[PDB]
């Protein structure tokens, strides 16, 4: 609860919003090959 | 491999737990990475999408937007396609006095739409007249004037609470809790995973397996 | 080995989800100001969406007076054909006139 | 008066940051407290060899 | 002039999509390299049966 008093602004300080970023893209995804297998011990 | 129409002796380990652990880890990792990448993509898109609303909010009320974006309480004015900004100074709560009446004693039919205030910069400074503002801010020029209308009840921010004005006359102060609040936040509840402990557990120990034999040559 | 796997996954999830929660918090606290400005333009819509039901409202400074509206059936509303003012040519209505 | 580059003017962030990183790949190597050869050798005497 | 159904007018999306997919239920079966029996039979001679 602290009040504020503010002088009228001037062009001394200029600021702008950021431009949009580029969003990351999904990974390609692993390329899986089907098959039938036998495991020997 | 299948496609849709569209000299040395090898030693094998006795335990296969590593492969099962690898499968579990890979499955969990794939799921969490996919989902969290999707969430990151959605966050980036949402922020890029909300920039559009900000582009207009900077026009509707430059002071609030400058205060929330720059990082400190400042006053700004739009000066083309940019904002001219200025850092402005605090004033103690106890050094502010509100005048009882907002009525203009010299001009009937014109009433101040905001409460008139008297503030001093320091505890021993001179008295300065001015106009109250929004979110506890002080305006030096008294320009907010409107035609006087019957049925005038108003609330205004003051310190940590409100001041309520009846018929262009001082009525009383109110605590913040005195007025019911509607929620402007969407709730999101996350709880962490609890820490767990795995104890040594075996179906059969070495000694039980050794004892399973009917005769032992060594003991005999 | 199970301890290791569980721990590793636990750190990762409990970090990232906490980050998501924090970001949600900041997003809401950052959108509150856009609410604070949009409420001035069409207070009825913001009051209706925030309070929880279709409500009419009007600002009283830094607060807003609130009143719930009365439902009216769809079939009990009839729209007049013309917005023309029969006594003042050159003046027209902007929104359809109705009888309910 | 003149022209200016975009970099010439200070910018404040209008964006909220969410730094989610990925979970790393891991390898589970074969781990054994005792090989079966060690368990067999634990015995004092073996009928076959004797 | 007339009335129109809502679907008759082109609708543009003002929503951001998030496609969260659930983790599917899985089952682990009992799997082992060599059973307790196979290890017992691996010996060349057994004193008890001999």
């Amino acid at each position: 609860a602290n009040f504020y008093v503010c002088p009228p602004p001037t062009g001394a300080t200029v600021v702008q919003f950021e431009q949009p970023r580029r969003c990351p893209t999904r990974p390609e995804g692993q390329n899986y090959t089907e098959g039938i297998a036998v495991v020997f011990k | 491999p299948l496609l849709s129409n569209t000299v040395e002796r090898i030693k094998t380990t006795s335990s296969i737990e590593f492969a099962r652990l690898q499968f579990t880890y890979n499955h969990i990792q794939r799921h969490v990475n996919d989902m969290l990448g999707r969430v990151a993509i959605a966050w980036c898109e949402l922020q890029n999408h909300e920039l559009t609303l900000w582009n207009e909010a900077r026009k509707l009320n430059p002071n609030a937007i400058a205060s929330a974006t720059v990082g400190r309480r400042v006053s700004a004015r739009m000066l083309g396609d940019v904002m001219a900004v200025s850092t402005c100074v605090p004033v103690a709560a106890d050094n502010v006095i509100v005048q009882n009446s907002m009525r203009i004693s010299s001009r009937p039919g014109a009433c101040y739409s905001r409460p008139l205030v008297s503030f001093r910069y320091e505890d021993q400074g001179p008295l300065v007249e001015g106009q109250l503002g929004e979110n506890n801010e002080l305006r030096l020029t008294r320009d907010a004037i409107e035609p006087c209308t019957v049925g005038h009840r108003r609330y205004f921010t003051f310190g940590g609470g409100y001041v309520y004005f009846e018929e262009y006359a001082y009525s009383h102060q109110l605590s913040r809790a005195d007025i019911t609040t509607v929620s402007t936040f969407i709730d999101l509840n996350i709880t962490m995973l609890e820490d767990h402990e795995f104890v040594p557990l075996e179906v059969y120990t070495r000694h039980e397996i050794k004892d399973s034999g009917l005769l032992d040559y060594t003991e005999v």
